[PDB]
């Protein structure tokens, strides 16, 4: 046999391609969005104080 | 642009659109008139030095004097507001008072050299206020923090 031995964290066969997926790649979108929100607060309350 | 515009075309501007010195009306014309508008209209640029702020007018180099023939240095796009501006500071030489619509062309002439000066100064960041992660300070750039100065 050939002696390499894949591992997959979920796999499925789609369209004549195989296609898989780890643990993170769903929560990409809500987390790089909740850093804009935090970063577009954080200067605009820097603006004005008092 | 295209001709220069001297001092004295100017003065010339602000006495005619009064009806004081020009051929549409009765006519006639003193160089002591043109003497006074002169000296008005350097010490008024002088003054604008300060709030409209410089536009490019040009003053007479050692003591002198001003003169009607020099050249102002203005683009031609200033010279109704100009104008304007001065017929209001010289009327009252003449014991007499500017009318409403007189009043309402400079104002909109004033306006136009108004919008073309604004800066609008664009506030910056204060110089303790961190810069995040993603910006990666360590390689790509350096110091961490804001300078905020310059």
């Amino acid at each position: 046999h050939i002696p390499l031995i894949p591992v997959y964290g979920k796999r499925w066969f789609i369209d004549d391609i195989e296609r898989v997926e780890g643990h993170i790649a769903k929560a990409m979108d809500p987390q790089r969005l909740y850093n804009l929100q935090v970063s577009m607060l954080a200067d605009t309350a820097a603006q004005d104080p008092g | 642009m295209a001709t220069v515009l001297t001092k004295g075309e100017i003065v010339l501007f602000a006495l005619r659109k009064f009806a004081i010195a020009s051929n549409a009306s009765l006519t006639d014309v003193e160089p002591q008139s043109i003497e006074d508008g002169v000296n008005d209209l350097e010490d008024m640029m002088s003054e604008w030095m300060i709030n409209p702020g410089d536009i490019g007018y040009a003053f007479a180099t050692g003591d002198e004097q001003p003169l009607p023939d020099d050249e102002s240095g203005l683009p031609r796009k200033y010279k109704h507001a100009v104008g304007y501006q001065l017929l209001l500071r010289m009327l009252s030489d003449y014991s007499l008072e500017p009318t409403p619509q007189v009043l309402s062309n400079a104002q909109r002439s004033y306006d136009a050299l108004m919008t073309d000066t604004l800066v609008v100064p664009s506030m910056r960041r204060r110089g303790d206020f961190p810069v995040g992660q993603g910006n990666k300070y360590d390689v790509f750039t350096s110091d961490r923090y804001y300078p905020g100065d310059l």
